[PDB]
RNA sequence: UCUACGAAGGAACGCCAAAAGCGAAGGCAGCUCUCUGGGUCCCUACCGACGCUGGGGUGCGAAAGCAUGGGGAGCGAACGGGAUUAGAUACCCUGGUAGUCCAUGCCGUAAACGAUGAGUGUUCGCCCUUGGUCUACGCAGAUCAGGGGCUCAGCUAACGCGUGAA
């Protein structure tokens, strides 16, 4: 869908949830690079976020 | 091949099942129906 | 230093509870020359998994935020904190360009 | 991954369930890294076989561009 | 003047960077780069002279192509004209492949002659004209090994490896209009010229 | 709803099934070694499962349960848990009418979210 | 030696005999050129920065330009009256062409 | 003329010591707790 | 707002503006904050700032504070032979010492 | 055994993920925070030749090893048995301490391996790609730092490199 863009940036932090658990896949796993359209920066905040949220508590392991 | 391995297994459930041999399993000509594929 | 401090509580049980605990921060940062802005609830949220299976409470959490910017050393006060009853997961991490 | 048999299909539920597992990469590690035991050096040199069976099968396929 | 003219309506000048020299190179058009008309018409000069003058000792010449698009367009020439053998010109239209050029006294003897052609002609070529882009690299590499001068078109598509053994080069760079007729000049040479 | 659970517990050598309670309370269980002539050198197979979930099918059917999630929790290729599910199915049905399904299906195999150094190579 | 140079000094000091293209080889030299750098300047028309974003709304812009920039000298934005001057001629073209 | 940067860099420090700061929307700590306030967005 | 003050002294973590001030106190002309002793009396109050709170594992950090000093026995070093009376100036107001 | 919930602990950090990235080298990754080294881009301001290398010397330097005090899940030298063989100190199985881990100290070595000292200038391109910058008008074009292939040439006993092995 639209999340692909750059405002992912804006909208990606570990407060956020919806911007994020569209990221998370079916069974729990990050999802690439390529498996969306998204830049090497931004795969990398969103790791440190789903990271950090998971940690958190705040978003499945499973 | 396939189709007669196969339900030859599933026949030989028979002897599986029923103690050695009771030939309910008459029943048993399709997979021949099969097998005489050419 | 300008720090968002998260708290993850259990369950709505002591309405008038985790607001004096936050108070208790709210004299400490009051105190020790810090700033307070914002203190945002968001009420109830679903947690992801089953956290803290002692005393269990791990579904529908309570959240709040507090926002304040202070001392450095501000986080190791706060390990005051983690062993509180409500409170699950305080997190104090930054201030973001994200609201 | 979760499914619910719908009526008895039981079939089109194995099908969606496993493409959609599989392509959730799950697959790809639950029929990956189980074996003994691997260390550092092994670990490197399988790593760079793994991109010279990628690249290969890549020149195979931009050949096949056409 | 007017001809350079009629070279730049020839969709002749302009064609995609794959290029070694830019001895040529007027600019660029992000699609095509655009050659000095004036050297192109300036070589043409010097390579019809020779051949118009190879001409005053009658040496023999055999064309080489490969890309049956000019195949109309050379066929008018080759065969009463220039080598003169129709024949042969049936050899040039099937040729260029096998022990060539250098081992030209072979065998070859084998026919079988079922649906092939197998001419194999044989007598020294005292100069070479060729055009196509690459397959029949073994007449540039033996006539670069025997010592006969080539005339060859050259679009920015060639290895050093022939852009600095072949002599006189014809950078016409064949574009966007594909082939359309040149070969009319090399026609006008050697015919009314022989006297 | 209220409804059992049937669980495949494939392994290297040896598989188990068990049969309990939606709170896990084992009622039927099968080693693949608790058939006659099935362990040993017959311990290493992909038929031990197979006889093994048709066997508990054929049980788990004599006692007419037909409402039973079953679980497949292990480390293999997805075709021999499609073999294993075929199997149960056959067990649970051919002594029974033609359609005698499981109201659910679901996978379960955990994944160790970190390492614990795995013991050595063979050799 | 060149493959021109090399066979005359080989002739001359009497390696082999004549080859038949010599006399017209000579006669007729190879085209060289000033030997000059890299660099393939980007040749550009004059007009560029306007055509991109024109034919973005609808050739003959892609030199009306010229036609433009010739009172371009003391254009403010001109590209409005331009554009405006290109609706004229394309309804009149397409009047022309839609009565054929 | 690059008293002018010096300029610009005084400015953008400036900003009316940082108005976003510097606003009067504050919050007071002795105060009747804005958290108290706070019932509307307690279940935001 | 009488909350502006309280956001002093405590809300801070780089706390370099030390390093403008002396280089202000150091400094020859307006905007002039890179000449010898300028940089010297950064790198002074750099290690002096350094050589506290670092835990003696550090040891990355340890080299960086190593090769600051060594530039700084590189930057007197020139210094000595260019202008000698503002290098006494240097060690005067700065604590250092020479060893020609 | 298994099967559900718990508790204890230890140990490493699944996916991301990467011929990606950071470091002088050995090396470095679950997360958050304080402190902290070096870097590149950037109109560019200053400053002014202060640079490069570096004998004897100085620090850092994985693993194993040592010392003292912790900890010890799993792994697992030594060793025990099951084995296996003509024989078996072994490979195969099951046990299993030292060791792995933390605290501080000691060693100071590795195929410490691009098997390629360090630095400066000049060199045909293409493909990429990490992060900067300028320019954007359907979209990129440009410019820097790097990391990675492929090549013109050049070299090489041969392979090959071409961020050089020019």
């Amino acid at each position: 869908s639209e999340v692909t863009t750059e405002e992912v940036l804006k909208n990606a932090d570990f407060r956020n949830v919806r911007f994020l658990a569209n990221f998370i896949t079916e069974a729990g796993i990050i999802i690439k690079r390529k498996q969306t359209g998204i830049s090497a920066k931004a795969q990398r905040k969103i790791a440190r976020e789903i990271k950090t949220a998971r940690a958190f508590g705040l978003m499945p392991f499973t | 091949a396939k189709p007669c391995m196969k339900e030859m297994v599933s026949f030989l459930n028979c002897m599986a099942l029923n103690n050695i041999k009771d030939d309910k399993c008459e029943k048993q000509k399709q997979l021949l129906s099969v097998c005489m594929q050419g | 230093p300008l720090y968002d401090c998260m708290l993850l509580f259990k369950p709505i049980i002591r309405k008038e509870g985790l607001i004096d605990l936050v108070a208790r921060i709210g004299k400490h940062v009051y105190s020790r020359n810090g700033v307070l802005t914002e203190i945002k609830s968001f009420g109830k949220v679903e947690l992801g998994y089953g956290i803290r299976k002692l005393d269990g409470r791990h579904y529908q959490g309570q959240l709040m935020q507090i926002t304040m910017m202070t001392t450095p050393n501000m986080n190791k006060e706060l390990h005051y904190l983690n062993k509180e009853d409500k409170l699950l997961r305080w997190l104090l991490v930054k201030h973001r360009d994200i609201k | 991954i979760r499914v619910k048999v719908f009526s008895n299909d039981l079939d089109k539920a194995l099908t969606i369930l496993q493409k959609k597992m599989q392509s959730s990469g799950m697959e790809r590690l639950i029929k990956g890294t189980q074996t003994h035991h691997i260390k550092n050096s092994e670990k490197k040199v399988l790593a760079r076989k793994n991109l010279e069976r990628r690249i290969k099968s890549i020149d195979f396929a931009r050949k096949l561009q056409s | 003047v007017i001809q350079k003219l009629l070279n730049t309506g020839a969709h002749l000048g302009r064609r995609a960077a794959e290029h070694h020299f830019k001895q040529y190179a007027y600019g660029t058009r992000n699609g095509m780069t655009i050659i000095d008309s004036d050297k192109t018409l300036i070589c043409l000069r010097s390579a019809a002279h020779f051949v118009a003058n190879l001409a005053h000792m009658r040496g023999n010449i055999f064309f080489v192509n490969t890309n049956p698009l000019f195949d109309e367009i050379i066929e008018l020439t080759s065969r009463r004209i220039q080598g003169d053998s129709y024949n042969h010109n049936r050899a040039m239209n099937l040729w260029k492949m096998g022990g060539f050029l250098t081992n030209s006294y072979s065998p070859k003897k084998f026919r079988s002659r079922h649906k092939k052609l197998c001419f194999g002609p044989t007598t020294m070529p005292d100069c070479v004209v060729v055009f196509d882009s690459e397959r029949k690299s073994s007449v540039i590499l033996e006539a670069s090994k025997l010592q006969i001068p080539v005339v060859a078109i050259v679009d920015p598509n060639v290895p050093l490896e022939f852009f600095e053994k072949i002599t006189y080069p014809v950078p016409a760079r064949d574009s966007v209009k594909f082939v359309y007729l040149f070969c009319n000049v090399i026609t006008k040479c050697f015919v009314a010229e022989q006297m | 709803t209220n409804a059992d659970i049937i669980h495949i517990k494939m392994l290297r050598n040896n598989t188990f099934v068990t049969v309990t309670d939606s709170k896990g309370n084992v009622k039927c269980k099968a080693t693949s070694g608790s058939l006659p002539d099935l362990k040993g050198g017959r311990k290493m197979t992909n038929y031990t499962a197979d006889a093994t979930a048709e066997n508990i099918g054929r049980r788990a059917k004599a006692m007419g349960l037909k409402s039973v999630v079953v679980k497949v929790n292990g480390f293999t290729h997805f075709g021999k848990k499609k073999k294993a599910i075929i199997a149960f199915r056959d067990g649970f049905t051919n002594s029974r009418s033609d359609q005698n399904p499981i109201v659910y299906i679901e996978d379960t195999t955990r994944k160790a979210h970190n390492g614990c150094r795995l013991p050595r190579k063979r050799r | 030696g060149d493959l021109l140079s090399k066979t005359r000094r080989l002739v001359g000091g009497l390696a082999t005999r004549e080859p038949v293209w010599l006399k017209a080889m000579e006669a007729s030299p190879p085209p060289v050129f000033p030997r000059s750098n890299g660099k393939i300047q980007k040749i550009v028309l004059p007009e560029d920065p306007y055509v991109r974003k024109f034919a973005n709304k609808h050739r003959v812009y892609g030199c009306r330009v010229l036609e433009l920039k010739e009172h371009g000298i003391s254009e403010g934005d001109a590209m409005s009256v331009a554009n405006m001057e290109y609706l004229s001629e394309r309804k009149e073209m397409k009047k022309a062409y839609k009565r054929l | 003329e690059m008293w002018k940067m010096m300029g610009q860099k005084r400015e953008e420090k400036i900003k009316e010591r940082e108005k976003l700061l510097r606003e009067q929307s504050s919050l007071w700590i002795e105060q009747k707790e804005l958290e108290r306030k706070i019932t509307e967005a307690l279940v935001d | 707002d009488t909350y502006f003050h309280p956001d002093n002294m405590s809300s801070a973590e780089k706390m370099k503006i030390e390093l403008s001030k002396v280089r202000e106190e150091f400094k020859m002309s307006e905007s002039d904050c890179g000449s010898a002793r300028v940089q010297v009396a950064q790198l002074t109050t750099k290690i002096k700032h350094l050589s506290s709170s670092l835990h003696k594992k550090d040891k990355h950090s340890r080299k960086g504070l190593l090769g600051m000093v060594q530039k700084r026995k590189k930057l007197l070093k020139y210094l000595r032979r260019t202008d000698w009376d503002s290098y006494c100036l240097v060690l005067s107001k700065l604590s250092l010492r020479d060893n020609p």
